[PDB]
């Protein structure tokens, strides 16, 4: 929970009724009412978990919901279902190639659910003692734990006597042993033991000692995507790479291995696949190659469900010398389904930036909004957008808690927009460097 | 114990090898300690008692 | 004593409380709008609730976009991060693009942390341990100049000690919090043992064994990304040396970036720590590449993404990265939606004399009354920054002559010795081989 | 120190002027281009009062015409423990390092920090050696007699300073500096006693000598990296340093440079042949010129109205105009027959070759003719003929056979283009068939 | 008998004490003048004063530059050091052209070092380690010495041992009754062999059986070393040679080229400058030869502009066979010989003059001589026709398919039918060429 005021936090999920239908203003999104509509009926097509591959397009103008459209698809998807936002532009990388940078980005977003049942002794040990044999080959010993409300023992096996000799234990530090999976872990020494020692270390924490019950019973479930199965079996400590990225050209045949025992887990009931979303945010910037291996790749058995954004018209494809529509290459555009975003008219703009300025604390007046709705329909909806925020800082600059119109025509004075600054440019190209590098820095002659 | 100049009190970073008097630089060496009659080390010496 | 470089007259913005721009304060002359602008978005950032707040500052070259982005970090102090970066910076030859303007956008963000160092000092007079062939408890008495402290030790302080090969006398440093141990060296006490040894000989510390202070750690998230993704792993706290493999930058995934974010709001939730969001400031934007360009639109609709300020000096050009999209200031349509524009205008002779007279008086020059119009007419007629260049060379021109002022003679043989780029290339285009 | 013999610029020895940073006609191996090395004094005395940072110098001028002369005379007339980076345009493009990183590496490498410390040493010849040992050597008695010119003394040494003098063996004769810190015994050599060499030390013993060091801001970069250890300023693999740790080094060194105990050092950072970085590069270098930590950059270039390099038009040095906003431009001058006579004196007598009053003036013609720096070359090729007939000075017919004997540019294209069939041409058509 | 592959012929200039060429002398015809230019060159290198002195050799294809180079090589001898090199081999896909061309710079210069070196060698007889009282402690190795007896030749010795020595010691795997070899210098140890004082032909290894080495244990023996500049500079970068841990390590990895640094080059050049005041080393500069000139693009023309100007670098001697070619990384400028005017201005050309008939006949008859090949009259006047009709190397090429046409027809001698069919089964560039105009699939 680390998030500030984003482009679109207002969203949570489309507005949809129980009948795939949208409202017109609910959930933070506002019109589009054909576009949420095919949406909802995507998300369906996600939440059923029996199609997969299908390739989705998202085409429209710039400002006008793409991007808010998928926001709110993986808001109203809800949580442990994968789903993967990428730009175009994050798969042209220096230590993979583009087909391997496109396969983890499609293997991040299918997982498996893995549900196990811990029954963790979690607590405080009193005493451990070690009865060093005169053999030596076997040691037993009788575990001391406690909690602030009881205390047992425990007798325990070999593994256990040098598995706590490992990460040691120095009687009173807080620890957690399972009892059917074995495992254990330091969470570090008590707050009881907190003035023993005058000086704490580097490799210690101190935490406090668990309540309640001794041995808990809970059911935990783990979603693990099928990236992370691949990057943990491509090597000995895989974890390490998976953090920082360093996976380096998986090979092909321990990715077939893994969904062959995939599907054996599937077929034994181990584990149920859940697939999800693979949103490519401007996918106008790929290169041919890519494209042919998204047509291609699309086809697996084990693949999502792709979403892809566009705004460009009838556009050069990266990578090659001609146009094509979307940016798109036509075998691609064949195996896709275009969702069309509409451009807004004044209520649609009014009541997003209604939104927009309730979703920023943001108090505007009716002709302050009536202004700000002139200016998102004369100008884009962004440059409002962003004209309500500074407006506000300049309202509390001025000693006032709401928004009146002279902010606004403060904020309009003060910022610029595109076609203004366009225009300063054309007057006064001579003082800008233009594309021959030619520029006028003396303002006399 | 700290060792200090037997010439002179002060800190005493030398000793010769001859006589086995402590000096503290070379202008208290070249003046006293080297050019010194024998029986005088016998007695500087004597202060401290280590004759 | 003090250096001046292009700068540091620039003491911050120079705004009342209203917000209101004076002509001449802080070292700004001119420029209220763009002032007010900067001061505007001072106070958005301020306020600390928006995220991927993006403005663009636009203008002709030496009109004073760098000044207002400094005089912004001026304004917003030390403890806000500041992340001043030129657009050629992000193309690396270890990691993509993409990557380093994801750790640019996490370097301005920053964290507060309220952290207790405490210290222990002195020369050990007292080392027993104490077993059960494993240590138990080790008593150590530190003493100094003021006294003495005895300490109990866990046996992961011993086996510092051991690695620091700690005996009775030697002074040492133990720090307890972290268990740092430092020895510094062995006491005078024990400095007569022998004539001559290998042992370094410290005094005793004058101060109390026991020292306690309060600091605050000011650290970004792109630091502890950094720390806790190291790709062959963690070093110690004392090595020379480094590790035998290459350490090189690594794409860091989202899974690591999204438990650091977990990790923080857990600690911010407990009031340790105190978010700080901050300001990246990319120079010279008009040469991001457009696929920088495309993934900064993604980029900017984070929920962590600080406010972004770039500055740019291009008219009607061509967006890089491509061959006839033809953008205002180098910047593509799509992005510039999602910015604020902020003109910066040209100045007068009025404001390039003031300038110049500003620089004159903080680089400690005294300049005539009638050499500071001719460097104003010099300002109008080549260039500003070739009048606040020139300045130096007037000034050691007049040392030279045993002077500590700056006549017109020594204007005219500074504009005799160094030429501007006008008059280099009408050199340039009148002669024959190469000039 | 540091012998090599002859070079290029050998002969200059600094820039030649009085105390009125006035230029001489000939001094220091440097003659002409009066006004260029009036300003390259002006600006070695902006580097030298330490008080300006971050200002660009342009040279321009004609090929070979008094440019890296320039650079090589405000170096010379620098002084040592002031940094001088002479880095070239093509040098920055590294396969491990970005065009940014190897400009900040290579700008960091010109600011110095001048720590001044105190340090005790031991040094005398020593005179006699006396270890006892026992049986198995764990408990040790040492008697080491040293001695200088003016002292004797006999120390007492413990197993510490006996198993360091039993490494790097010292017996007795020999002359040894003894750290007592460190623990590190150098071998000076033996003292003068037939019965390499080097002279018995004189004075006191425990001696307090003050040491001065001029540590680079980059050295102390790689140093404070945790990634790579301070091997990385040999093996040159630094490999992109972060940039916390150049603020973290910018506040430590703002830190010391308050309390007195460091000094800043700014220097002079030549990139020689300037043309040949990219606009990249280019805005690099006008964003890193407003910092504090910046040293003054002096930039060569001998290219007129030329294409910028990554890019598709055509600028005035090969510099876009922002760059040239902030540069301040010294002009340098082609040269007469009697500035060229004295560079080819100069040089002659550089490389000890005696020269007829006849030879010097067919070279000054020759070079008012071709070019100064072929006549540069004839000298050496001909004094080589010179002593091929057992001659000791050059005459006229030795550079006449010189120049018969080697081909300078003008020669060479006139006989590539009366033969252009024999040669290669742009479209790879040649002819090797003599016949026909 | 041997081997003869394109040059070999040659042996040096062929001058006299005047420096004056004569026609056919060292295996070289005609080229008078260039060959007096290169004995000139080859007296400023054997000066050993100069420092960046760049010259330049101009010519067709087949006219003699390379055998110019090799001729200076050979003229020179083996102790100066020679970097032959081409144009295309400074472009290294694991560093930068930039420090690929200032390590063949230091490459060329070359020194010879007087070395003494104390060695510990003789037959082990002796093998007790000492162990410590706590091996465990977790800092300090496990023993403290090592007891090593050796016994050589009129002497014997006992040497008590540091771990770090006993390392180097165990890696060679020297047991008790190995003759060795321990070098104080590094710590390195070389096991020579097992001792031959007992029996021999009960091993199963193949070893080495060495007498006991002459002289006392402990050896101070002065030994002439020959190495350059970036010999010191790759082991001072990548330090294999020690006995710590770095060291070790280092001749673990995988070797990778890295970019020296200037202050590297400058710390190897003040010790190589010490080394030289005290007398026991020699500066020996020499020769880098950058063949195919033309193929260097800007960036690597530009530093070698920068590098000429340095106080160490050797004498350079560079070829081209481009006429007004536009240097490669560029797209307008028109220079000579593929090389910049700036480049140009520092060079002395050299110009290559191509053969007569004549020169081309005598040329084949020396090749013919040197391969070993009986020709007659008719077909070397044949070849030599031959020869100035297509090329030089098309007649030099076809001398071994003629010699074993004649030996497959059980004949010494060449005749004008062996010419003949060498004629009709191999072709030149220009009736290749004139077959490729005359076809309609592309051939
Ligand atoms: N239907 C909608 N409901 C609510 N907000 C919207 C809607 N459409 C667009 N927006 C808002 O407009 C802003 C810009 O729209 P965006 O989705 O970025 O356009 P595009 O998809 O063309 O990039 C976003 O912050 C988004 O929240
Ligand atoms: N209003 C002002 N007051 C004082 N100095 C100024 C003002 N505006 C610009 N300057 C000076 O002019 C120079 C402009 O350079 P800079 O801002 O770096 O480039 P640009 O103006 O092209 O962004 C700066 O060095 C700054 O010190
Ligand atoms: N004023 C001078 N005094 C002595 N030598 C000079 C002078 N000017 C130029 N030279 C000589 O001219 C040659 C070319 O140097 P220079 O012109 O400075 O560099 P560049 O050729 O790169 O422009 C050098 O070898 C130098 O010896
Ligand atoms: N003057 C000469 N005398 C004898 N043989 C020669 C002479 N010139 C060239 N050759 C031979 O002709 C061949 C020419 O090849 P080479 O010299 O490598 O090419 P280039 O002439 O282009 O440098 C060489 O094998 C050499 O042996």
């Amino acid at each position: 929970s680390l998030s500030l005021i984003a482009a679109h936090s207002h969203i949570t999920g489309l507005g949809l009724d129980e009948n795939l239908q949208p409202r017109p203003t609910s959930e933070g999104m506002v019109g589009q009412l054909q576009a949420r509509r095919a949406a909802g009926v995507i998300l369906k097509m996600v939440q059923n978990g029996t199609i997969a591959g299908r390739a989705v397009l998202v085409a429209g103008p710039p400002s006008t919901g793409k991007t808010a459209l998928a926001m709110g698809v993986s808001q109203s998807l809800g949580k442990d279902v994968p789903f993967t936002a990428i730009a175009g532009s994050e798969i042209f990388s220096l230590e993979l190639s583009k087909t391997e940078a496109l396969t983890q980005a499609f293997r991040k977003s299918i997982g498996i659910k893995i549900k196990e049942e811990t029954e963790l002794i979690e607590g405080e040990v009193v005493e451990i003692q070690i009865d060093r044999s005169i053999t030596g080959g076997h040691k037993q010993g009788k575990l001391t734990i406690k909690t602030t409300d009881m205390e047992t023992i425990y007798e325990l096996g070999n593994k256990m006597i040098d598995g706590l000799t490992k990460e040691k234990v120095l009687a009173g530090d807080v620890i957690s042993i399972d009892k059917a999976s074995g495992k254990i872990t330091k969470l570090g020494r008590s707050f009881a033991r907190s003035r023993d020692y005058d000086a704490m270390g580097a490799d210690t924490r101190f935490v406090q000692c668990p309540e309640g019950e001794l041995q808990k019973r809970k059911t935990v479930v783990h979603t693990v995507s099928l990236h992370e199965i691949d990057v943990i079996n491509s090597r000995t400590q895989g974890f390490l790479a998976l953090f920082t990225g360093d996976t380096g050209e998986i090979r092909s045949e321990v990715r077939d291995q893994i969904n062959t025992k995939v599907a054996e887990w599937k077929e034994e009931g181990k584990a149920e696949i859940v697939p999800g979303v693979l949103f490519i945010d401007e996918v106008h910037m790929l290169d041919i190659e890519c494209f042919s291996f998204i047509n291609r790749a699309l086809e697996d058995e084990f693949a999502p469900i792709v979403m892809m954004a566009t705004n460009r018209g009838v556009s050069k494809t990266r990578g090659t010398n001609y146009k094509s529509p979307h940016g798109l290459p036509l075998d691609l555009l064949d195996r896709s389904i275009i969702i069309t975003t509409k451009s807004y008219n004044e209520q649609e703009i009014k009541t997003i930036l209604s939104i927009r300025a309730q979703e920023e604390e943001v108090e505007l007046s009716s002709d302050a909004l009536d202004l700000l709705t002139k200016t998102g329909v004369e100008t884009s909806l962004r440059y409002s957008s962003n004209l309500i925020s500074v407006a506000q800082q300049i309202a509390m600059k001025r000693k006032n808690n709401t928004v009146e119109v002279e902010d606004v025509k403060r904020a309009y004075l003060l910022f610029l927009d595109s076609a203004r600054s366009v225009k300063y440019v054309q007057e006064n190209e001579s003082q800008y460097i233009d594309d021959q590098g030619n520029v006028q820095i003396s303002i006399a002659k | 114990a700290k060792k200090y100049c037997d010439v002179t009190g002060l800190k005493g970073f030398y000793k010769s090898p001859t006589n086995n008097i402590r000096y503290h630089n070379a202008e208290i060496y070249q003046l006293i300690v080297k050019p010194m009659a024998p029986g005088v080390d016998q007695e500087y010496l004597k202060l401290r008692g280590a004759n | 004593v003090t250096r001046t470089a292009a700068h540091t007259h620039i003491k911050g913005l120079g705004l009342d409380e209203s917000g209101v721009a004076k002509r001449v304060e802080g070292g700004f002359v001119g420029q209220i709008e763009a002032r007010e602008a900067c001061g505007v978005i001072v106070d958005l950032i301020k306020a600390k609730k928006m995220s991927g707040r993006a403005i663009l500052l636009a203008g002709g070259p030496s009109t004073g976009k760098t000044a207002l982005a400094l005089a912004i970090s001026q304004e917003l102090g030390p403890k806000v991060p500041f992340c001043p970066l030129v657009g050629s910076e992000l193309y690396s030859v270890e990691v993509k693009k993409t990557e380093t303007l994801m750790e640019n956008f996490r370097r301005a963000i920053g964290l507060r942390i309220k952290e207790t160092k405490e210290v222990y000092e002195g020369e050990v007079t007292e080392l027993t341990p104490e077993d059960a062939k494993t240590i138990s408890h080790v008593i150590v008495g530190l003493k100094s100049a003021k006294g003495t402290k005895t300490l109990r030790l866990d046996p992961t302080i011993y086996e510092s000690i051991q690695r620091e090969k700690v005996s009775i006398g030697d002074v040492i440093y133990i720090e307890a919090n972290t268990g740092a141990v430092k020895r510094v060296g062995r006491s005078d006490a024990y400095a007569t043992e022998f004539d001559l040894e290998t042992e370094e000989y410290v005094p005793l510390p004058k101060g109390e064994v026991h020292k306690k202070k309060e600091i605050v750690q000011d650290v970004t998230l792109h630091d502890l990304d950094v720390a806790n993704a190291r790709p062959q792993g963690g070093q110690d706290v004392i090595s020379m040396m480094g590790q035998l493999l290459k350490p090189k930058k690594t794409e860091i995934t989202e899974k690591l970036r999204q438990e650091v974010n977990k990790v923080v709001a857990k600690y911010i939730d407990q009031g340790v720590a105190e978010l700080i969001p901050g300001v990246l400031f990319i120079d010279e934007v008009n040469m991001l590449d457009i696929e920088i360009f495309t993934y900064l639109n993604k980029a900017l609709e984070s929920n962590i993404a600080p406010v972004v300020v770039l500055a740019s000096n291009r008219g009607m050009t061509t967006v890089r990265g491509t061959e006839d999209v033809i953008s205002p200031h180098g910047v593509p349509p799509d992005l510039i939606d999602r910015l604020l524009i902020v003109r910066t205008l040209p100045y007068d002779k009025d404001e390039i004399r003031t300038i110049i007279e500003r620089r004159a008086t903080v680089e400690r020059l005294q300049v005539e009354s009638s050499a500071l119009d001719l460097l104003a007419t010099m300002g109008t007629e080549t260039s500003l920054r070739y009048a606040l260049q020139l300045l130096a060379p007037c000034g050691i021109l007049a040392q030279t002559s045993n002077r500590k002022e700056i006549v017109v003679n020594d204007v005219n043989e500074a504009k005799l010795l160094f030429l501007d780029a006008k008059r280099s290339t009408k050199i340039l285009e009148t002669s024959a081989n190469y000039l």
